């Protein structure tokens, strides 16, 4: 019963994005889809060299080498139509960095002393 | 009529201005160029008919006994916004209100506790509502210390921010104080209003006109 949102497709992990298969992978989608349908069976019956072929070692290291482990949750985690937004524990008593940062506080608060002073 | 109205003598001291008046008893020259001498007897007091354009330093001094060179401690801070003069707020700090908040904002001007508005610069300025500072630990209003500790309490709230140049302690009153330049009532019963500036109450409207887009600190303040 979500029914009334659009979300985002996907985001690729980092070792993908490094290899960049979507740039070219756009280029051919766009390409494929500026052409027509005679021309999509005319290079069907007389196709083209030369899909991406980069390397194959970049790839390689990207599963491998690149590897990165994610984020896994707890054996305790139940998902449900919230469960990803609740990551504020933002600590109490503790600011955050937009406000350290337009405040101007150092890693000094500007209320830091009425805090202290309110206990 | 014991005190004089010297002017026309920064560059004099006070031994160099009571060199010539010595036996003057009082002797403070205030931050333009006008000094006040005063003398204990009733002969030695009679020095503007006696002595009247002295060299003081290569500099004739001009002495009138009269006041025209010109209880609550007020707190005389020549505010600067930025590089240049704002005005000298002479914020008559309200003992009789607020007493341990106007003694204070006195000794924070005098710098007799070595810290205070004498060079700190308020970062808390709102327009007609308040210009908050004092506090020369973190400079932001989150630091500061009073006289107690860091946190002190509140003296009294008697008075109140109903016009142009009435100061209040700012917070739970360490070393944040508040100018305020206009009604400030809705924050009654939480700073306690310990000021009102018959004099620089100009120089309070213009802080409050520059609050910070700039650097409003006094580098010279005192009592």
């Amino acid at each position: 019963g979500k029914r009334g949102i659009e979300k985002p497709p996907f985001e690729l992990p980092d070792f993908i994005k490094r290899t960049g298969i979507q740039e070219m992978r756009e280029a051919l989608q766009e390409k494929e889809e500026q052409k027509t349908m005679k021309s999509k069976m005319r290079e069907k019956v007389r196709p083209k060299m030369g899909k991406i072929d980069i390397d194959y070692q970049k790839l390689h290291d990207a599963f491998f080498k690149w590897q990165t482990k994610p984020k896994l949750t707890i054996h305790g985690d139940l998902y449900y139509e919230g469960k990803e937004f609740e990551t504020r524990l933002k600590k109490p008593g503790d600011l955050s960095d937009e406000l350290r940062i337009s405040l101007g506080m150092p890693v000094p608060p500007p209320w830091l002393i009425a805090m202290q002073r309110y206990g | 009529k014991r005190v004089l109205y010297v002017g026309g003598l920064e560059e004099v001291d006070d031994k160099v201005l009571h060199a010539a008046f010595i036996g003057d008893i009082t002797d403070i020259q205030i931050p333009l160029d006008y000094e006040t001498e005063k003398h204990r007897g009733f002969a030695f007091v009679e020095f503007e008919l006696a002595e009247d354009a002295a060299a003081a330093i290569d500099n004739m001094n001009e002495s009138e006994l009269f006041g025209r060179t010109i209880s609550n401690p007020q707190v005389y801070m020549d505010i600067k916004i930025g590089n240049k003069p704002a005005g000298r707020i002479q914020m008559l700090l309200r003992s009789d209100v607020v007493p341990m908040t106007a003694e204070n904002f006195r000794c924070l001007c005098t710098h007799e506790k070595g810290f205070g508005f004498k060079g700190s610069s308020f970062h808390r300025i709102i327009p007609q509502f308040m210009c908050q500072g004092g506090d020369f630990t973190n400079h932001n209003g989150t630091g500061g210390k009073s006289i107690y500790g860091k946190k002190f309490d509140d003296e009294n709230f008697i008075l109140k921010h109903t016009g142009p140049g009435l100061l209040s302690m700012a917070n739970t009153n360490g070393s944040q104080f508040f100018l305020t330049c206009d009604k400030t009532d809705w924050l009654d019963g939480k700073h306690v209003v310990f000021g009102e500036v018959t004099e620089g109450l100009d120089v309070l409207r213009q802080i409050e006109a520059q609050g910070p887009k700039q650097k409003v600190i006094i580098a010279d303040c005192g009592e």
